[PDB]
RNA sequence: GAUGGGGAAGCUCCGUUUCAAAGGCCUGAUUUUAUGCAGGCCACCAUCGAAAGGGAAUCCGGUUAAGAUUCCGGAACCUGG
RNA sequence: AGCUUAUCACCCCGGAAUUGGUUUAUCCGGAGAUGGGGUCUUAUGGCUGGAAGAGGCCAGCACCUUUGCUGGCUCCGGUGCGCUUGUGACGGCCCGUGAAAAUCCACAGGAAGGAAUAGUUUUCAUGCCAGGUCGUACUGAGGUCUCCAAG
């Protein structure tokens, strides 16, 4: 056979991603999430969608079309990029932070476990830069946080923080040791 | 000249190829089908086929050179592409997880009309009037369906609603000429605007729809004859008739569904227009209905049925061996004497068809030569041997008609 | 020689053949598709 | 139920129902329905002319073949004496000595109003060994002199009988012994014969011709190579060979009527070669691929050809070098087709056991194609394994015609 | 000698099939969760470079101050449809 | 343009030393010679048509004249250590084995198609239409190349 050249490419650079030994900074990430707490935390994750574009248009002309005619609380969202998850973190407004596995330059997101795991936010590395720009309307967030919460979902978040303290963070307290990718 | 190439010129730019048609399209098989039906457009014959490919004697279809690269330029072609990208940016919404952006999707789409595409096809109305022959024929065949996975309620119900609407006009304006109930259906003659239409209505049963049948193909016959017909019966009401669309009463759509709903408001030439006037019948519960009190209201009859219960009636049709009232007031019928009445025009006597004996047969409105063969040449023997032969082969029927009469005669 | 001019549909070829073969690929796909049931209440 | 669908008559069972009520759904009726789209889109349209007319009208204007008498109708006599097929017959010039031919190596000589035998030779002595047999016999053309030409296998025997007398026949004789492949003095044995002359050759010789005169007569040997045509002469016992080269294999050779020239006619052609100028002169191209046995008009204008093809030709040598007139009635291979010398009539005998006669009148000085019309079907030969008339002569002066089938029986047919 | 690539501060040079996604044809009832295109066949490379190389087919007679296998008369042939 | 004309080569019969056949030149034959018989290619010739109606050689009769007409003959042969050129079969000279492509044809293959008011197929015969641009005059003779060549 006789492939193209791009994909000779990703194809060596696939290969290349088992074969090297890497720095245990990298490879503490796709040591990430399972399929069950994955999925319980966008059932959690997925009742915050950021008001999409169209939504925050027809509401704010409904204001107008009323209020300029003829009290509301603060809305509780995820909270989507880099410089205001890592902002938000150290802040100590951080309850669950979501970090994407799989980002452009690897170097953008290094030291935000360890960042996490610094400032006692409980974090979690899921599965797909993809995955997480679905809840947040946009093709990729690399990141997603969540603040505050309805109180509704409140007991259920602190069980996810839970869940994934005992699930993610006690599973791979080896893995800020080890270096990762010695597969023969 | 510098020497032509040999097989690039006449019969090559002539005609084409169906796969040399879909790749200049740059369109899938079946959307090239799709446009290929909405546009009329058939494989043509060639004198020379092999001069119609590039030398090659192989299976192969020809369309006209001039009428795919007619079609290449059209706006139903590029809404397809349009539908193709909303497919996308649809599964694209759903995919993701958002369903208010998908519901919009859905609000701010348009979709192809079928309006200019007539009449590049059908010009003139007389024209159009040739071709819902055929037309008229799917379309009273899908209001006698089950809806399945296949085909949707909506188009059915839309279907019935043309088929109800075609129906009211030919019964309002008094347009019949001929009936023919067969084994197949009941087929229909009619004078609309002067070239006697035919067209096929099923009886009134289930039909066992077969795995075997493509409804792609039949459901876009159906998007174009549908549209053709939505612009004849406009044409028809604004002439001659009514308003259109005419609208129907709700309460009479609960008990029958058929054709004495749906009542029509407006703001003689032939005899079977002014036959059955001043005649009250009585449909029993037996026959049925759709397909008689189409005719009887056509020619000028009144209708009441057993079917609307759950005075002036002068005949009933029923078709029971014991009939049970009897009253001395009414006629009684069995209905094959309607569509003798239809046939004839001439209101044929009620005497052979009394309820409890057997109808009449129901027929359609529709030596020296073997020595002067010598001098004849091959071209022409060959023809008069075949023509010899289609003659023998139709008169030997007949004699089987005759023989078959003369065995069943003496029983 | 007192010729009437009409037009002719030619036989469209293929026709039993493919008749048979659309009878024979619609009771392949309903048989695949009991198959995948069975085989899904294995799960 | 057992016809293929699509060549079908009827696209449903026809049924009768008592009650309108009895009338059941037409359950394959979306099919019909589905396959006439399909028919619109997907069938070739094509612009035709349906002939609508009648048969009759495609038979041409032909005169009634009463009005063309005479022809003959029934046969009067058989000619019962043989134990092998009548393959070749030969009338006299003067009308009552014919000649017959077998596989039962026996020339008898017949006549005509009675069917006695008058005469009885016989060439081979032991004809069931099949490797020769009588082919072709010729009687003289000559006025009175009785001369008669027998073709069995590799030699040609003149025979002048005894029936005549003196006269006529001690005529023939000093015609033949004027003259002193080669020419034998007859032995013993052939002189018990009545053989006058024995020309051999290395082939077999399966036809023979003589000239208006008496003097030439042609010879064809199939398998000879280059010298397959021969023209001897009995004036002074010479054989020539009158072409260089021969085009394949000839099946037949005959002379002009007046004018000087021979048709030589090879399996796929009739060449006319002229003698006086020893040249090619005209080809003709018949239709047909294989051909049997020619015949040319006694005013020398036109020309037939037969063919084992089932073809027979009808060629003016003024029209063109293709056929005039093809003509493909028979059912097998046309063996045998014959003028009539004075009357304007032609025969043509088949390997069916089935004579057809025809009138053909040809018109000289007005540039007017000749007419051709059909007469009689003349029957009630037997095959003999797949093997009808093979051969047919008219009578010289009125339109009697002399039959040779398989049945081992001579015909003489009857106006 | 372009193209792909690779040099060169560069003007431009190397290289001619090279680790190029280099394209042109066929099959089909319309492609089974319903009208969004599936399956197959073939594997070298633009182009320029010959009025003496390879190449479809025209001759004779006549005609001007000067044109002829070209014009005229006659008679031909080749190629494509 | 229509017939016709052949060396070579091949096919059948035939089986050869007592060695035969054969060239100008000694090669050929039981892997089938001489011989007997045939097939093929149209080289190149012949006859025929074009075509004698054209061209040539004469002759006679009219003329201010842009005035030509009217008759003939235009045929039958031969020959070569000749020159020019074309073609055929051979024989040497080499391990020197003898440009490419456009274009055209052919074979093997067996997909597909083909009948009863024109079945399928036109490498058969006849008939219809069309063929663009540019060069084209003349010269071309210590001093560029080349063709024709009388006694």
């Amino acid at each position: 056979v006789k492939w193209p050249e791009y994909v000779r490419v990703q194809r060596q650079k696939k290969i290349l991603s088992i074969r090297l030994k890497v720095p245990p900074t990298i490879a503490q990430f796709q040591y990430t999430l399972d399929r069950n707490t994955a999925a319980e935390t966008f059932k959690l994750f997925n009742k915050y969608r950021p008001e999409t574009a169209a939504e925050k248009k027809e509401r704010l002309t409904k204001e107008a079309a009323a209020v300029a005619e003829g009290a509301s609380p603060k809305p509780y969202a995820v909270k989507y990029g880099l410089n205001h998850v890592v902002a938000l973190i150290e802040n100590k407004k951080a309850k669950l932070v979501l970090i994407a596995n799989d980002v452009d330059p690897i170097e953008l997101v290094v030291f935000l476990p360890a960042l996490c795991k610094k400032m006692g936010v409980p974090y979690a590395i899921v599965k797909g830069k993809a995955r997480l720009g679905t809840l947040v309307n946009q093709k990729t967030s690399a990141v997603a946080a969540l603040t505050e919460v309805r109180a509704e979902d409140e007991a259920a978040l602190a069980k996810l923080v839970s869940t994934i303290d005992a699930n993610f963070a006690d599973k791979y307290d080896e893995v800020k040791k080890h270096w990762g990718g010695g597969i023969l | 000249m510098r020497i032509k190439k040999k097989n690039t010129r006449g019969n090559a730019r002539n005609f084409i190829t169906r796969s040399q048609a879909v790749r200049k399209l740059q369109v899938s098989l079946a959307d090239f089908r799709r446009l290929c039906i909405f546009k009329g457009i058939y494989p043509r014959e060639p004198r020379n086929k092999k001069k119609a490919n590039k030398g090659s004697t192989a299976p192969t279809t020809f369309y006209y050179a001039k009428d795919i690269q007619y079609l290449m330029h059209e706006p139903v072609l590029a809404k397809f592409r349009e539908h193709k990208t909303f497919a996308r940016k649809l599964t694209r919404a759903l995919g993701r997880g958002e369903v208010s952006s998908a519901k919009r999707l859905e609000e701010n789409r348009d979709s192809y009309t079928l309006d200019h595409i007539i009449k590049e096809r059908y010009p003139s109305f007389p024209d159009a009037i040739r071709d819902i022959d055929d037309a008229l024929n799917m379309l009273f065949l899908f209001s006698n369906l089950p809806s399945t996975n296949q085909v949707s309620s909506k188009i059915i119900n839309d279907a019935q609603k043309i088929c109800n609407q075609w129906l009211a006009y030919v019964a309002k304006e008094r347009l019949v000429r001929k009936v023919f109930v067969s084994i197949k259906g009941v087929y229909y003659q009619a004078n609309i605007k002067g070239e006697e239409v035919r067209w096929l209505v099923p009886f009134k049963f289930p039909e066992n729809i077969p795995s075997d049948v493509d409804f792609r193909i039949m459901l876009t016959f159906l998007e174009f004859y549908s549209t053709l017909l939505h612009f004849v019966l406009y044409k028809l009401y604004t002439d001659s008739g009514l308003i259109y669309p005419p609208k129907l009463d709700l309460k009479k759509d609960k008990i029958i569904s058929g054709l004495s709903s749906y009542i029509l408001e407006s703001r003689y030439d032939s005899p079977v227009a002014s036959l059955f006037s001043a005649f009250v019948f009585y449909v029993s519960r037996e026959v049925p209905i759709d397909i008689l009190e189409f005719l009887i209201l056509s020619c000028g009859g009144n209708v009441i049925s057993e079917a609307a219960m759950d005075s002036k009636v002068t005949h009933q049709i029923v078709d029971r061996p014991v009939l049970k009232n009897k009253v001395a007031g009414r006629t009684y019928i069995q209905p094959q004497w309607i569509f003798d009445c239809i046939n004839k025009g001439e209101l044929v006597p009620a005497n052979k068809y009394l309820p409890g004996e057997a109808l009449p047969p129901h027929l359609s409105p529709w030596e020296e030569k073997k020595l002067k063969m010598i001098m004849m040449s091959n071209k022409q023997k060959k023809l008069y041997k075949k023509m010899k032969y289609s003659n023998a082969k139709k008169e030997e029927q007949a004699e089987n008609l005759k023989k078959k009469k003369k065995q069943i005669a003496k029983q | 020689l007192n010729s009437n001019p009409e037009i002719l549909l030619r036989k469209r070829r293929n026709a039993d053949r493919t008749r048979i073969e659309r009878q024979e690929l619609a009771k392949k796909k309903r048989e695949e598709q009991i198959k995948k049931k069975r085989s899904n209440k294995n799960k | 139920e057992n016809t293929e669908y699509s060549e079908r008559e009827r696209n449903f069972i026809p049924q009768k129902y008592s009650a309108l009520r009895k009338v059941p759904g037409y359950g394959e009726s979306i099919r019909e329905r589905f396959e006439r789209s399909l028919d619109l889109y997907l069938a070739p349209r094509v612009r035709k002319n349906k002939l609508n007319i009648d048969p009759n009208s495609l038979i041409p204007e032909l005169p009634s073949p009463k009005d063309l008498r005479p022809f003959p109708i029934r046969c009067s006599t058989i000619y019962a004496g043989h134990k092998g097929k009548v393959r070749t017959l030969s009338i006299d010039p003067s009308g009552l000595w014919l000649a017959t031919g077998s596989d039962d190596g026996t020339v008898r000589v017949w006549e005509i109003l009675t069917g006695r035998e008058v005469y009885r030779t016989t060439l081979i002595d032991d004809e069931e060994n099949p490797d020769y047999h009588i082919e072709c016999i010729e009687w003289n053309p000559d006025a009175n002199n009785g001369i008669l030409a027998v073709a069995v296998g590799e030699n040609i025997h003149l025979i002048v009988p005894p029936i005549f007398g003196y006269d006529i026949e001690n005529n023939g004789k000093t015609k033949i012994e004027d003259g002193f492949a080669q020419w034998n003095k007859p032995s013993q044995k052939q002189l018990e014969k009545d053989i006058c002359i024995t020309i051999s050759c290395k082939k077999t010789v399966k036809k023979l011709s003589w000239h208006r005169k008496g003097d030439y007569f042609v010879t064809v040997q199939p398998d000879s190579g280059n010298t397959s045509v021969l023209i001897h002469q009995v004036s002074k016992h010479l054989t020539q060979s009158p072409f260089k080269k021969s085009k394949g294999i000839i099946m037949d050779a005959k002379f002009h009527p007046f004018k000087p020239q021979l048709f030589v006619c090879s399996q796929r052609y009739v060449r006319i070669y002229d003698l006086s100028q020893q040249i090619l002169v005209k080809k003709l191209l018949p239709g047909a691929r294989w051909l049997s046995k020619i015949d040319i008009h006694p005013r020398g204008d036109n020309l037939i050809a037969s063919s084992f093809d089932k073809r027979v030709l009808w060629h003016d040598l003024d029209l063109a070098s293709t056929p005039y007139k093809t003509l493909r009635y028979h059912e097998k291979a046309v063996r045998s087709v014959n003028f009539h010398k004075k009357l304007p009539l032609f025969s043509s005998a088949a390997d069916d056991g089935t004579i057809h006669v025809f009138h053909a009148t040809v018109y000289d000085d007005m540039m007017k194609n000749p007419m051709i019309v059909p007469l009689k079907k003349l029957t009630g030969h037997k095959v003999i394994n797949s093997l009808g008339v093979l051969d047919a002569i008219w009578h010289p002066r009125e339109a009697w015609l002399f039959s040779a089938g398989a049945d081992n029986t001579a015909r003489l047919w009857t106006t």
